[PDB]
RNA sequence: GAAAUUGUUGAAAGGGAAGGGCAUUUGAUCAGACAUGGUGUUUUGUA
RNA sequence: CCCUGAAAAUGGAUGGCGCUCAAGCGUGUUACCUAUACUCUACCGUCAGGGUUGAUAUGAUGCCCUGACGAGUAGGCAGGCGUGGAGGUCAGUGACGAAGCCUAGACCGUAAGGUCGGGUCGAACGGCCUCUAGUGCAGAUCUUGGUGGUAGUAGCAAAUA
RNA sequence: UUGGCGGAAAGGCCUUGGGUGCUUGCUGGCGAAUUGCAAUGUCAUUUUGCGUGGGGAUAAAUCAUUUGUAUACGACUUAGA
């Protein structure tokens, strides 16, 4: 088929933060098509992969991956909190990120 | 001397672990997974391919066949956590899946000294697959368009919402 | 080869640097506490350096453990190394800097004979 | 001996130096930087054009509150001068280095200034006399100047490391499948 | 306001094209020479 | 969800549209706004004219060339209203502002693309009837914008051409609808209806 | 403080989830009837339910039974305080005072 | 033969300071663990 | 509620943008955001209450169990790091290289600091138990000595050439 | 390949003819495995250089000298085969 996508698109918005203090260990993710926590309740526990490119080849590729999970919903608009093995570099605010369908529950 | 001495040395004897009380009992797999349901592979080489479920194996895994004749997925073992169970149902009575078990699939890892960059299949696996799939396709051939359905590949489009989608 | 141990945790890998050791050269990096009345470091304002204090103490089961899993012991000649004959699993020998190369050779030979791990089996090696 | 940090072939190089030269350090530095990496005869011709105000030395670092000149356009700068004393000493050392290169048996035609440096020499102090019977320092800033000439070579080398690679089993299978479906 | 096109005459005097040179005395004086070649056909590149 | 988004500015409120576009930019969505001269500001014309004049008085005393620049073009007025909505002094802000283009009228290629509106920032859906409002182009020309006539001329031309475009489009869609109607009352249409299409 | 009349369910919840005794000036979790037997066997108290009954039915040994229990360490309420501002009287729509019987919901939230 | 200070070479950043704290990307650089005892002799210098 | 009353000096501040069935004003209901705050868990330290002389094996000032606690100038006390020299010991190190110095190389300690690798160097130095003090520096318009920016700058112009 | 239209930042839109590949509109046959129970499992564009072989064209500026419609120096204006 023309489309091979098996993930839902997301945008890294910001770290957990107050007015003056942010917490890099937790990240805020906006999922396309989700506008309420009840719908976002379906998406907890899924794996999140951030795909970026580098000039130097490490182990056979130009692509390096950040792996992370969502932990709980955030706010009334379906935003969710996500954590990763290594926190996102903070230059990815507004960058597109991948949310997969596993571990599935259906 | 340079560093004088430690007066007491720690004991060299390793201690035994305590008696663990974590017994093992079988999975309570979700009710949507019934032998004969049609599944989708979400990961691996054959990700996105619609397939048939046969048996719940002993190492908490599912026995799966394509059928290999329709789409090219052979007898393969998968995990229930990476598949989606559809409402489409295939009657799987009359097939002998009891032959397959965990030791039916062994890898025979090679020695680290022998490493090959240049580079096969077992005949018995081939003949079991050919026996089983030819029996299944006798039943898939009943319901119209389902053969083409299995030949097709699952894929999300624009506008699809999995939280609202039905499978 | 070492005695099994839990995961090694430090809670603070950064060396504690003296305040303004990066500003004036005469201020060495060795940590001194700021005893000033209006010093923001002493008053612990947000955004300043963190001071060393007992809360950062290492786990007693982990204290003095090398990443290899042994406790470092300094050795000066052959006789000292025999004090570790029955303690290979916990202590590792390290040759003192002021040991001649010829003495280092016999030290390393004896340690290899007795299976004593050596942290620096490269000092003053000619090749 | 014991020149500055150099990366050249000592067999294809000749050197000369001067110590305790009573000449302004800053002007000597700015002069030396003007001919670094230059062809030898080209550099000497440049110095000759400098002596008679045909070309100028661009002052990059020690140039606060000096004038401007149109001769700095060649170097994309506006602040340039004609430090005759430094030029004379530098060209003297250039002559010495060329003579040494000739002695070593160099072709004297592909030489370029591969290395040159100027660093401060001990001061020579005198007294200057100020108002209200006060005394101030009045000293010179001598220079140690050293330079090395070298023959220009062709392309150095190629064929770097083999760049060993480790592939996973699944990458190996992917490559095998790609080679099987293709030629 | 923006200028979109400029159409020049086929022949230019010596004195006018000297404006286009900061050193006229050492020059090939090749001003509008290929633009002159835009003429010599009726109106192809100019009338358009 | 979209590579770039083209917003038809007619009938919108400056502040609300500015907040929406700012949040979209900070989220990484590329935005371009067209027809800035039809943005509406709540309040009567003289009120906002006085507001802008009070804004004009504020300038650096000792050198007017380095004081707050008072841009007059409607697109630039919107850009200022939006720029204070974003932390523009940070690299994140600067990148965010780089994703935005604010345009007078509807220029080239963006004239051939689909325009969208923001319902929560529209005048008709946000303002109580009877309240007075302004048109940005009128205010800008009152305070020194020079190009009202040229943009009006170009928009007249663009609207004409788009009218011939839409005439052909409607004509073709009529044929499409007739053909679809003929193709209905067949089996295929019956299972499509049975399954909801 | 916010105070009111607790229910049997609430006191049972407290003694089961957060039940600690003051044994020899130490805060020992109950977790077993033997501790209560050892420390309150004098006053006819033998099990945790005996302690519960001595609490809810204020008995002759309520003083000693209550003083035996370490003060409860409660978390912040799970559902929030319910009111935007706390430090006004419950009658004024605040949090402190004698919320006479609504204290059950608040305590269950905070436990 | 140290430091202040300076020269040369190399690396890096630089829109009205620089320097610092938390976290991470990217680049550069660095250690350890990867024999274990053991079935065992498909064995040579036969233990 | 709004309006008049309502006038000051650089340009200006509901924090800014901006906001008109509001993003304003009075009031009610929820949902949500977050502090070094509260609940639980791990670890460090302190204090308190306890157990453990049995042979064999080390440290009884040792090891172990339980609970609570942890802000802090002036100030008090305690445990520690380091320097010069003395007694004793390691029959300690050392011209096959001691001390010293350099090192965005490594290890240990919360820290004072300790240890190693590499270069320079050439003649003495260390660990431990104690003794002793002219023993630990950023400030004192500190003392002596040395070196910068300013800066190739101010300037080198009376007495005719 | 034919012809139009578009100058606001046109740099695109529409259109003629023929050829070519495909077409899941419909019915068949063959292959997939071993990447071993997941590890983005690599498929986009951005610039540059070096090579090929195929076209296309053979300048100026600055210093130095000079001028004074200019000028502290720079700069500006001139002139010189
Ligand atoms: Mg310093
Ligand atoms: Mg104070
Ligand atoms: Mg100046
Ligand atoms: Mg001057
Ligand atoms: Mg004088
Ligand atoms: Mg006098
Ligand atoms: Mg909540
Ligand atoms: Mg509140
Ligand atoms: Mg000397
Ligand atoms: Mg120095
Ligand atoms: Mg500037
Ligand atoms: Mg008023
Ligand atoms: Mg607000
Ligand atoms: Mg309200
Ligand atoms: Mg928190
Ligand atoms: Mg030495
Ligand atoms: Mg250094
Ligand atoms: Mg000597
Ligand atoms: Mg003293
Ligand atoms: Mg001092
Ligand atoms: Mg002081
Ligand atoms: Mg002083
Ligand atoms: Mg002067
Ligand atoms: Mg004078």
């Amino acid at each position: 088929a023309e489309s091979h996508r098996l993930y839902v698109k997301g945008k890294h918005l910001s770290y957990q933060r107050s007015k003056r203090v942010n917490n890099p260990n937790v990240s805020l993710i906006k999922i396309e098509g989700v506008a309420t926590p009840q719908d976002a309740q379906f998406y907890l526990g899924k794996r999140i992969a951030y795909v970026y490119r580098a000039s130097k080849e490490v182990r056979g590729s130009k692509i390096r991956v950040m792996w992370g999970k969502v932990t709980r919903t955030h706010g009334n608009s379906g935003v969710v909190r996500a954590t990763f093995r290594n926190n996102l570099p903070a230059k990815t605010f507004g960058a597109s990120v991948r949310i997969f369908l596993y571990p599935s529950n259906i | 001397t340079a560093q004088q001495a430690p007066k007491w040395y720690p004991s060299e004897d390793v201690a035994a672990p305590k008696k663990t009380r974590k017994a093992v009992r079988p999975q309570k797999l979700r009710a949507s997974l019934v032998p004969g349901t049609v599944l989708i592979l979400l990961a691996g080489r054959f990700r996105g391919k619609r397939v048939v479920y046969l048996k719940h194996l002993e190492d908490n895994t599912l026995l799966v066949t394509g059928p290999f004749k329709v789409n090219g997925v052979p007898l393969r073992r998968v995990n229930a956590r990476y598949v989606i169970a559809t409402s489409t149902k295939v009657s799987v009575e009359g097939v002998n899946v009891e032959k397959f078990n965990v030791e039916y699939f062994a890898k025979e890892k090679l020695t680290k000294k022998e490493k090959k960059e240049a580079n096969e299949i077992k005949a018995e696996r081939v003949e079991d697959q050919k026996v089983v799939d030819k029996a299944l396709i006798a039943e898939i051939k009943k319901t119209p368009l389902l053969k083409q359905y299995l030949s097709a590949s699952f894929s999300l489009k624009n506008g699809d919402k999995p939280h609202m989608l039905k499978f | 080869a070492s005695l099994p141990h839990p995961k090694i945790v430090k809670k603070h890998t950064k060396k504690f640097k003296r305040h303004h050791s990066d500003r004036y050269h005469r201020v060495a990096e060795n940590w001194r506490k700021q005893k000033g009345i209006d010093s923001v470091v002493r008053r612990r304002f947000r955004g300043n350096i963190s001071q060393p204090k007992i809360g950062y103490g290492s786990n007693k089961k982990t204290k003095f453990l090398s990443p290899s899993g042994h406790k470092t012991f300094l050795v000066a000649n052959v006789k000292d190394l025999e004090t570790l004959t029955m303690h290979t699993k916990t202590y590792a020998a390290e040759i003192a800097h002021n040991i001649s190369a010829k003495n280092r050779v016999v030290i390393l030979a004896r340690a290899k004979a007795l299976g004593i791990k050596v942290t620096n089996p490269k000092g003053r090696l000619a090749l | 001996a014991r020149y500055g940090a150099t990366s050249t072939n000592p067999a294809k190089s000749a050197s000369a130096r001067g110590s305790y030269l009573r000449v302004s350090f800053k002007n000597t530095r700015e002069t030396a930087q003007a001919i670094n990496g230059w062809e030898l005869t080209k550099a000497q011709k440049y110095l000759e054009q400098v002596l008679d105000h045909q070309r100028a030395i661009p002052f990059r670092r020690f140039n606060s509150s000096i004038g401007r000149t149109a001769q700095g356009k060649e170097f994309g700068v506006t602040k340039a001068r004609w430090p005759a004393k430094s030029v004379k000493f530098v060209q003297g050392l250039l002559q010495n280095a060329a003579a040494n290169a000739e002695a070593k048996g160099l072709d004297a035609t592909k030489l370029y200034v591969s290395h040159i440096q100027v660093n401060q020499a001990p001061k020579q102090r005198r007294r200057t006399y100020r108002a209200h019977g006060r005394i101030n320092k009045y000293e010179s800033s001598p220079s140690h100047i050293e330079l090395v000439v070298t023959e220009k070579e062709e392309a150095v080398a190629k064929a770097a490391e083999k760049k060993v690679v480790r592939l996973t089993s699944r990458q190996r299978g992917r490559i095998a499948a790609q080679k099987r479906i293709a030629a | 306001l923006r200028s979109l096109t400029t159409v020049w005459a086929e022949h230019l005097s010596d004195e006018v094209k000297r404006r286009f040179y900061k050193n006229w005395y050492k020059s090939k004086k090749k001003a509008f020479t290929k633009y002159s070649a835009k003429y010599a056909q009726d109106g192809a590149g100019i009338e358009r | 969800v979209e590579p770039v988004v083209v917003i038809d500015g007619k009938g919108h409120l400056v502040g609300r549209l500015a907040s929406v576009v700012a949040k979209q930019l900070l989220n990484g969505q590329k935005i371009v706004v067209v027809r800035a001269e039809e943005l509406n500001i709540s309040g009567e014309f003289f009120r906002n004219k006085l507001k802008y004049h009070d804004f004009l008085r504020k300038a650096t005393a000792f050198n007017k060339t380095r004081g707050p620049f008072h841009f007059r073009a409607p697109s630039r007025i919107f850009y200022k209203a939006l720029r204070g909505m974003v932390s523009h002094k940070t690299a994140r802000g600067k990148a965010a502002l780089e994703r935005l283009k604010v345009f007078e009228g509807i220029p080239p290629p963006y004239d051939k693309k689909k325009r969208v509106v923001v319902p929560q920032a529209l005048r008709v859906l946000r303002l109580k009837p009877g309240r007075k409002y302004t048109t940005l182009g009128k205010l800008s020309t009152s305070v020194g914008w020079k190009y009202e006539d040229v943009v009006a001329k170009l928009e007249a031309k663009r609207k004409v051409s788009s009218a011939e475009y839409y005439a052909k489009k409607r004509a073709f869609t009529k044929k499409v609808a007739s053909a679809n109607a003929t193709a209905a009352e067949s089996d295929v249409a019956k299972q499509l209806a049975a399954l909801g299409y | 403080v916010a105070y009111g009349y607790p229910s049997y369910s609430t006191i049972r919840q407290l003694v089961y989830k957060r039940g600690f005794g003051k044994i020899n000036k130490q805060r020992v979790p109950l977790s077993d009837n033997a501790i209560i037997e050892a420390n309150l066997g004098k006053y006819g108290i033998l099990s945790i339910d005996d302690l519960i009954h001595e609490i809810i039915t204020v008995g002759p040994h309520f003083k000693q039974a209550n003083n035996f229990l370490w003060p409860f360490k409660l978390s912040n309420p799970s559902g929030g305080w319910g009111v935007p501002r706390k430090f006004k009287h419950f009658i004024q729509g605040g949090s402190f005072g004698n919320r006479e019987e609504f204290i059950n919901k608040l305590v269950k939230s905070m436990n």
